[PDB]
RNA sequence: ACUCGUGCCCCGUGUGGCGAAAGGGAAGCCGGUUAAUAUUCCGGCACCUGGAUGUGGGUUUUGCGCGGCAACGCAACUGAACGCGGAGACGACGGCGGGGGCCCCGGGCAGAGUUCUCUUUUCUUCUUAACGGUCUAUCACCCUGGAAACAGUUUGUCUGGAGAUAGGGUUUAAUGGCCGGAAGAGCCCGACACUUCUGUCGGGUCCGGUGCGCUCUCGACGUCCCUUGAAAAUCCGCGGGAGGGAAUAAUUCUCACGCCAGGUCGUACUCAUAACCGCAGCAGGUCCCCAAGGUGAACAGCCUCUGGUUGAUAGAACAAUGUAGAUAAGGGAAGUCGGCAAAAUAGAUCCGUAACUUCGGGAAAAGGAUUGGCUCUAAGGGUUGGGCACGUUGCGGCGUGCGGUUAACAACCAACUUAGAACUGGUACGGACAGGGGGAAUCUGACUGUCUAAUUAAAACAUAGCAUU
């Protein structure tokens, strides 16, 4: 078996208490999908959290980084923080949240 | 092959046996 | 102030069609004084001149419906148009065959199960409109050699 | 057409530098009668053979 | 443009009268050397999966050529 | 050869030019650059012809190379007069197979759109030139051997004692795989600088599948003719054996590398509801190349992407009479010279089909039935595996001696085409588009074809057949 690893850093939103990791912690776990079904998440993925305002996930079947940035917008869209907030890929398997201009 | 091919390399030799005589 | 000639400029400096060129409403003045290709490029890299986006066109709905018709949807007699040779030439399915039991002929003569003698004459009843499919074919060997064996 | 000899093009270039007006000096002679320029061509009004 | 096999030719190559220049090439992520020779007609380029060779034929090749190390993105 | 042009010696059947920017024909590709040119400028990397020529290698000690049974191979590897051969060099149509490009499907990394609800979602980029090296790819040819219980074999019946099947080889043909060119290029993201002058730096640029698909190209087959589908310049091989040449040098070695040069004229732009011709910025006319998604048999009609237009004097009102588009109760050609105009029929599947006839047709004759949506069922294929006993080889892969025909099994992979059943609805379903009215007879020309450009397309002309001079 091969794991993968993934980060999602929220540091500034979390700093000005605008984004909340509590609440997207909680959304990300009854959400993921596994072979086609929600709520499958069982010793395949896991949704530890760091604490500074970083989450990171744990895989051990094929998942993308792609997938985890449509949930990402997803949540964004429903706490309507998409005016200020943008996701970008920094680096390798890690996705950061920036302040517009 | 054709005759302007070959007098080209007669042509040669004979200049260099008129030269291989003025060298001797 | 009149910006044709720097629209069309900005078109050959971006690879795209004259519908694609955006300048930005409020540095008219400032665009009006680019006259080279020069300070196109440089009015691009500081965002007041960018191309836009293609238009939505998707395939979704198509690819939609033929996997409906993977199992049998959208195939009446209400939804035909051309005949039936149309759709389906008889030639095709004659040359398939031939080639399926051709093919299955060479393989038994090889490993053993029939020897040359018993291959010609399967041969020639397959070019005549014998065997209906590959199964039809396989029982009449069977039976072929089970007779041979008394 | 872009294929030309050179005849065709020696002519084009004496049918052009033929077809500007008059200098301004010209008007202020000493018993002078041209106003303009009589024989101006344009490619959209008269054909030239050739 | 032609391929040399061994070493011992691309340094008799190099030891030509119409032998211009020379430079080299390093692919770090296929770790892979390239020595190139300009000359009249062709160019020869000799490729080295190892790296310590290189500065060992670096040092053999004649001193009167001049030896560039290829930067990258180069300026037009 | 000239002392230096003057002079000698051979062959002789024949002896002009113009005429093609679509015929024949030596040689260049990629990236960048301008307000306006570029296969022509800049950078990199090549090629052809002609002319001089030196090194390396090759041949020759008895003079002009070796190898393979053979088809033939190898970096070279003498060859005059005269002669023979090959290339240039050729029709239309049909189905089938290989290759490049486009289209289509699945996965991954980046960026963008939508998000009350749903959607591991929808869209975009992921490239590789000329010129070379190396390994291969139908036809055909060679060696062994000797076929009837005849065999091999195409979608399409051709091939074989004038030598098949089978085993082993040689060779024409890359727009195929890998390498040089070449990632240093081009393209997509991100972070800082910067009045300008100026920019700077990080990442990425992958992996598979499918087909009666579209387009170009190549190959092997076939059909048709009282029709058999250009010439010349230019380049090569061979038969012959004239002349010439070394033993320390010689070499008119079609091998590798090296030196020099390539003059003259055209090249902007349009090619058409405004750049040509029609008196004009005229709804007319005027030869070609490239060719996306959906529905569908389809280059039909209808909607969309890239690219391109928003240009044709306008504002207000809704009389008669018009031009263009349409619907009408009951009757159904009573109208009119005359059914003129309009209406009615129409796709696909399954039934059914007369008189007459030159036996090929008439024929879609005439006349009937079905067709949506959803949930299921069945059929039509490809690849890989097969048990012992010896010896070699970093589970070996095989050199074998065998045994056997799994009462045909297992795993994996992939599009479409056809047939049947249940359920369901204001009985509707080729729901727009697209799309034959039919029958019984008379006159006349056999048929297909042709003409009065601008009032007549016909029973007129032509035609095969027949006869005469
Ligand atoms: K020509
Ligand atoms: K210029
Ligand atoms: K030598
Ligand atoms: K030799
Ligand atoms: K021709
Ligand atoms: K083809
Ligand atoms: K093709
Ligand atoms: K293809
Ligand atoms: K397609
Ligand atoms: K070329
Ligand atoms: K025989
Ligand atoms: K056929
Ligand atoms: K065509
Ligand atoms: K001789
Ligand atoms: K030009
Ligand atoms: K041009
Ligand atoms: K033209
Ligand atoms: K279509
Ligand atoms: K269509
Ligand atoms: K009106
Ligand atoms: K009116
Ligand atoms: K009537
Ligand atoms: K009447
Ligand atoms: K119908
Ligand atoms: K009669
Ligand atoms: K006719
Ligand atoms: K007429
Ligand atoms: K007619
Ligand atoms: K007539
Ligand atoms: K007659
Ligand atoms: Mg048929
Ligand atoms: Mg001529
Ligand atoms: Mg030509
Ligand atoms: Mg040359
Ligand atoms: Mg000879
Ligand atoms: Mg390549
Ligand atoms: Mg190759
Ligand atoms: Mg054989
Ligand atoms: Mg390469
Ligand atoms: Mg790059
Ligand atoms: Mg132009
Ligand atoms: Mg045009
Ligand atoms: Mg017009
Ligand atoms: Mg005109
Ligand atoms: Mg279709
Ligand atoms: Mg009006
Ligand atoms: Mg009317
Ligand atoms: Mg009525
Ligand atoms: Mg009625
Ligand atoms: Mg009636
Ligand atoms: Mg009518
Ligand atoms: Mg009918
Ligand atoms: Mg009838
Ligand atoms: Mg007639
Ligand atoms: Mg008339
Ligand atoms: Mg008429």
């Amino acid at each position: 078996k091969v794991t993968k690893k993934f980060i999602i850093n929220a540091s500034q939103p979390a700093s000005d208490k605008i984004f909340d990791v509590s609440a997207f912690e909680k959304f990300l776990n009854e959400r993921i999908k596994v072979d086609g079904r929600v709520g499958n998440l069982g010793d395949v993925i896991k949704i530890s959290q760091i604490g500074d305002g970083k989450v990171e996930i744990i895989a051990h079947n094929d998942l993308s980084g792609r997938y985890l940035k449509y949930l990402t917008k997803k949540f964004l869209k429903k706490m309507q923080l998409r005016d200020w907030l943008r996701v970008v890929a920094t680096s390798k398997g890690v996705y950061e949240l920036k302040f517009y201009n | 092959m054709r005759a302007k091919w070959r007098k080209k390399r007669t042509r040669r030799l004979k200049r260099k046996r008129r030269k291989v005589r003025a060298r001797s | 102030v009149n910006l044709r000639t720097q629209k069309r400029l900005a078109a050959s400096v971006l690879g795209c069609g004259e519908g694609k060129v955006w300048l930005d409403p409020n540095e008219v003045s400032e665009i009006s004084n680019a006259n080279s290709r020069q300070s196109i490029r440089k009015l691009v890299a500081d965002g007041l001149i960018i191309k836009k986006p293609v238009t939505m066109h998707s395939r979704s709905r198509a690819r939609e419906l033929n996997l409906a018709r993977r199992i049998g949807r959208h195939r009446g007699f209400g939804k035909r148009k051309g005949t039936a040779d149309a759709r389906m030439p008889q030639q095709v399915l004659w040359m398939r065959r031939q080639r399926v039991l051709r093919r299955l002929l060479v393989k038994y003569r090889a490993s053993g199960k029939i020897d040359k003698h018993l291959y010609h004459e399967l041969y020639h009843l397959a070019k005549g409109n014998t065997f209906k499919h590959k199964r039809a074919l396989v029982e009449h060997i069977h039976r072929a050699k089970a007779e041979k064996a008394r | 057409p872009s294929h030309k000899t050179f005849r065709i093009k020696q002519k084009l270039a004496k049918a052009q530098k033929q077809n500007r007006p008059i200098p301004q000096w010209i008007r202020l002679r000493t018993g002078n009668t041209i106003r303009y320029n009589a024989k101006r061509r344009h490619w959209r009004k008269t054909r030239l053979g050739l | 443009p032609q391929e040399v096999s061994d070493i011992k030719k691309f340094i008799e190559i190099c030891r030509r009268k119409d032998a211009s220049s020379a430079r080299i090439k390093k692919n770090p992520k296929t770790q892979q050397i390239k020595f190139k020779v300009r000359c009249q007609r062709f160019l020869y380029t000799l490729v080295l999966k190892d790296s310590d060779k290189a500065e060992k034929l670096k040092q053999s090749l004649p001193p009167n050529l001049q030896i560039k190390d290829v930067p990258k993105r180069n300026k037009r």
